[PDB]
């Protein structure tokens, strides 16, 4: 009930907080991610 | 009981203001400097006022707990 | 000179506080278990993954659980009217918080489970769902605590 | 450093069509750069290099029917750690022979 | 990467569960190249993994905020002593074993000199563990911290968006946005903070029968509506200082709403085009 | 066998830091105090002619109590000292503890090992490190530990226990002293410490020959 | 006796936790902190004599604490055995 | 001297803001979240970015929770019928108008994300008309504060 659940459920509000609350005022974050062609083909 | 609003205070603001304004003078160079010296500013900064906070919550109280006259009997031997 | 009647409600603040939490989490159960059933015939992989809102539903069962029980200790044969309200008072926010989180747990449940049987992507944004959900359900909680123990 | 994102800025380059493999694959082992797509009005199985990606794909397609034998079977696969860079020359077609 | 940790141990403050979560953490950490290498398909589990340093920076975090709480399992540590005590109550107050008979909870009080020896040197004292009044100090407590850390939070925010307009260039956004939004979020509720510090410095046990109120001295000051009945004011001039505030508070709306589209008329409809 | 190491004198003043610390430690955690006095209220039939009460070394003062007629219809209230001291016995008595162990294992050292000790002299230089520590806590436990012995002295006072019950202050009743509690075994605990102190400062000059940093 | 190896580490786990926490709880109870009375299963009576009877049954509570310790120690070497062995 | 049923609207205040406007925030939680679960089959990249409606239903339970327990700290014993009214009022504000902002968060969220799949800039007028509804929440927050501070 507590480490798992509301363990979870805190992590995920303070993840709301950081994203909506706290990065509107500063972060845009539109941009497109970097992925080069980095031989990431080892998969 | 020598809890007073001044030593307590000294001590954890010095030792967290070490923390956030001395030690990024002694963390080497390195590519990881940037968030290792970012970690002991926030740290210090937040730990510092999550204290702060907490003890001036008890600095000048202005109502008492409210205890079992049980706890009551039991406490007025154990505590100081 | 605490009337005898008084302590009725007391024990419908108890009642309520199992009684609605129940029937939220009976909704929640249900909508999710019908989606689950739906979502296994072809993707039973996502049974375990999937199975959760029907444990969200169960935690709200847990705190229509505690509240109650809380209120049953707290009872006595003279409680005084004041203090009876406020029992009442926690069963009601307990109760009814846990009918609407339980009937968000439900809804969210069954339209998730189906949405990652086709998405699997899905699964992140339905937990997260669920548990914006269930936090109603801890309001709930919180504020039945609070009045139940003043 | 971390303390904000990178600076990224575009480019270009010339080369003989010949060396173009070999200089871009050396840039797959680098991996430092993004490639564009300077022809996407028309689909990429329509560009200069058609046949030379179906045939990749069905070599790649054939190995992996070899490889669903080996799994039905009992020999393992080597995974000796060694990754080169395929080599440019027409011993392309003695990999495919 | 500080502050989540921080945040989510405002929340999930505890030693004990702390201690749980930074040893799943470690067990996850040390054993990270055992899981790299023996991946599975478990989703749920190889996100968290994924997560580990998140986790394990939330925990330590945790740990600390559950020590501030003086939380351990919701139970207290004991190691710094009671500020609060009861004998000088029996002593220069008026207990008596009758009372202990009669009255099944009783009270405490601050007001006589003999009970509190000052605030506990690390966290909330262990007393209120076992107090049933618990909840009217740790409400009061926790819900206007949250508000200071919130608010600091937010004021960081604005400051982080100095540093991008100083690098785009854009004085603009500067003078028009941060400046009066700055000026807005600090008159508002950083005033607010002002004033729930000031509060612990201003007013005491003797002062309890009368302390005056946050939320009215706010809520009055919001509607230019104070009285000169109730509780007094917070200190000497106070209307002038709170009125100047909310004055400039709802001039920032005009300040940073109306100039920009203005100065890119100017500059984009008269400028470049005259 | 290297038994002649530990006969060198350094040798003995390991064996001055194994005694010393040793007795220090039973000096001061087995000591029981004792105090007694006599109440007379105005009714000689109320009065408490033989009260007692017992302690230990922790000294949790204020947790000692006993219970005293009121001066008034023969009815008791109770009574507590003043005060606690653990914070500085405690530590006094774990320091005397500590440092005879660590002394025990140099001097095993010392009868078996001594071209491993001096390797670089590197059994030199922690072992003079360790003696460091060990006389900075002596140093900084002796000076809290005096202190203490002092204050408890003063709080445990058969005249300053009577001046702070009420029955004296009450009016028509006399008291006095039965029993003043002895405090030699303490006395040589501090009397030790400051002495075990001086002779780990000692050994670090001692030692200091035997690093080669002299 | 056998079982599976991720229950049989279910179980170590469990058993190591049980038995630090009970140990903190048999250590405190035996220091007779106040933090923890409501759970002494004390006696109306018991508040007119002294601390001391209050004292004694913090005592039982700590001893009880030690036991089930003890089992949780039985426990674990338990579940490492069978962890070995699989 | 006051009549001794007073704390029985006290605590109907304290219960009927955290109720109500969990209720709202419950059913905003629901739509938003089949919408979510719809659109994400054909567009999951915006999952994430398109969960704010649910963050922001979320908020009316926030608001329904601090005036629920500021009604809280305020009740005792031998309030007046006066200031149990005034908590009856607050509790009964912010719930219902946090109940209507409900509803129009869901409605708003679970249509605005279905058109986003269609057409991405969507999603700015989306937050525009989530924010016109939030602020029915946010008024009940203003008025039950005044409320039940009187």
């Amino acid at each position: 009930i507590l480490l798992i659940m509301e363990g979870l459920s805190a992590f995920l509000h303070a993840l709301r907080l950081h994203w909506v609350e706290f990065q509107n005022k500063f972060y845009t974050g539109t941009g497109f991610k970097f992925l080069p062609f980095s031989f990431e083909h080892i998969r | 009981t020598a809890h007073s609003f001044a030593l307590p205070v000294i001590i954890f603001t010095t030792f967290w203001g070490l923390i956030g304004i001395a030690g990024p003078w002694f963390v080497p160079k390195g590519p990881n400097r940037g968030v290792i010296i970012t970690m002991l500013v926030a740290t210090a900064v937040c730990c510092y006022l999550f204290w702060l906070i907490a003890i001036l919550a008890q600095l000048n109280p202005l109502f008492g707990p409210q205890l079992k006259n049980e706890t009551i009997w039991y406490v007025r031997f154990l505590w100081e | 000179n605490n009337p005898e009647y008084s302590s009725f409600f007391g024990v419908m603040g108890a009642s309520s506080a199992m009684v609605f939490s129940a029937m939220g989490a009976a909704y929640g159960t249900a909508k999710s278990g019908t989606g689950i059933a739906a979502m296994s015939v072809m993707r039973p992989e996502l049974i375990m993954k999937s199975i959760i809102p029907v444990v969200m539903a169960g935690i709200i069962a847990i705190y229509g659980l505690v509240v109650a029980v809380l209120i049953a200790n707290s009872l006595t044969d003279g409680i005084t009217l004041y203090r009876s309200f406020l029992q009442l008072g926690a069963g009601l926010s307990v109760g009814l918080s846990g009918l609407a989180a339980g009937f968000a747990i439900g809804i969210v449940g069954d339209a998730g489970v189906r949405g990652t049987a086709q998405q699997p992507r899905l699964f992140v944004g339905m937990i997260l769902i669920l548990i914006f959900a269930e936090v109603l359900g801890l309001y709930g909680l919180i504020v039945a605590l609070i009045l139940s123990t003043k | 450093e971390l303390f904000r994102s990178e600076e990224m800025t575009l480019a270009q380059l010339f080369l003989q069509s010949e060396a173009a493999y070999c200089c871009v694959s050396e840039l797959e082992e680098l991996g430092k750069v993004q490639f564009r797509d300077l022809n996407p009005d028309v689909n990429v199985f329509q560009r200069k290099f058609v046949n030379e990606v179906r045939r990749c794909e069905e070599m790649d397609r054939k190995l992996r029917f070899v490889e669903k034998e080996i799994r039905k079977a009992n020999i393992p696969i080597m995974d000796t750690g060694e990754n080169p860079e395929v080599p440019f020359p027409r011993d392309m077609i003695d990999l495919e022979a | 990467v500080i502050t989540f940790p921080f945040l989510f141990a405002v929340m999930f403050g505890d030693f004990g569960h702390g201690i749980l979560m930074t040893l799943f953490a470690v067990w996850m950490v040390l054993r990270e190249s055992r899981i790299l290498s023996q991946k599975n398909e478990n989703e749920m589990f190889s996100m968290v993994f994924s997560g580990r340093y998140i986790i394990l920076l939330m925990g330590l975090f945790s740990i600390y905020t559950g020590l501030i709480y003086n939380d351990c399992f919701s139970k207290s540590l004991n190691i710094f002593g009671s500020s609060w005590s009861v004998r000088p109550m029996f002593t220069i107050g008026n207990w008596t074993e009758e009372t202990l008979l009669g009255s099944s909870v009783l009270q405490l009080n601050p007001a006589i000199p003999g009970v509190f020896g000052g605030p506990y040197p690390f966290g909330i004292d262990p007393i209120w563990n076992i107090a049933t009044n618990k909840l009217t100090f740790l409400n009061s407590f926790k819900m206007k911290m949250s508000v200071i850390l919130g608010i600091i939070h937010m004021l960081f925010g604005v400051s982080l968006s100095l540093f991008n307009h100083i690098y785009f260039k854009k004085p603009l956004n500067i003078y028009f946005g941060f400046i009066p939004e700055i000026i807005f979020m600090s008159s508002l509720f950083g005033y607010l903070v002002i004033l729930i510090f000031y509060k612990w410095t201003a007013y005491d046990a003797h002062s309890s029968r009368n302390a005056p109120s946050l939320l009215i001295h706010f809520i009055n000051m919001f509607l230019f509506s104070y009285p000169e009945s109730g509780n007094a004011m917070l200190y000497s001039g106070q209307k002038g200082i709170q009125c100047f505030l909310i004055v400039v508070a709802m001039l920032c709306v005009p300040w940073m709403l109306l100039f920009k589209p203005l100065i890119l008329r100017h500059q984009y409809l008269r400028k470049k085009h005259l | 066998g290297q038994f002649r190491v530990v006969k060198e004198p350094l040798g003995f003043v390991k064996v001055l830091q194994w005694v010393f610390a040793i007795f220090a430690f039973a000096t001061c955690g087995s000591y029981t105090g004792e105090l007694r006095l006599s109440v007379e209220c105005a009714n000689k039939t109320e009065s408490a002619l033989n009260i007692e009460v017992e302690f230990e070394y922790p000294f949790r003062l204020h947790q000692v109590y006993f219970d005293a007629p009121s001066c008034v219809k023969g009815g008791t209230t109770k009574i507590f000292l003043v005060g606690d001291y653990s914070s500085s016995a405690e530590f006094f008595v774990t320091v005397a503890v500590f440092a005879f162990l660590y002394s025990m294992g140099a001097l095993a050292t010392y009868i078996f090992l001594q071209n491993k000790y001096r390797e670089n002299n590197k059994g030199p230089m922690m072992d003079f490190l360790a003696t460091a520590v060990f006389a900075f806590m002596w140093l900084v436990s002796s000076s809290a530990w005096a202190k203490g012995l002092s204050d408890v002295k003063m709080a445990t006072d058969p005249e300053n226990i009577i001046k702070e019950m009420p029955m004296c202050r009450q009016t028509g009743n006399t008291c006095k002293e039965l029993r003043d509690p002895v405090t030699s075994g303490l006395n040589t605990s501090v009397v030790f410490g400051f002495l075990n102190l001086v002779l780990w400062v000692g050994n670090l000059w001692f030692v200091f020959k035997e690093t080669g940093w002299a | 006796l056998c079982c599976g190896p991720k229950l049989a580490a279910c179980g170590i786990v469990l058993s190591a936790w049980g038995v630090i926490m009970l140990i903190m709880l048999g250590i405190f109870f035996n220091v007779h902190s106040a933090v923890l009375i409501e759970d002494v299963p004390f006696t109306e009576k018991d508040f007119e004599n002294g601390p001391q009877n209050i004292y004694n049954l913090y005592e039982q509570v700590s001893y009880n604490c030690f036991i089930a310790a003890g089992l949780y120690l039985l426990l674990g070497g338990f579940s490492f055995c069978q962890v070995r062995l699989n």
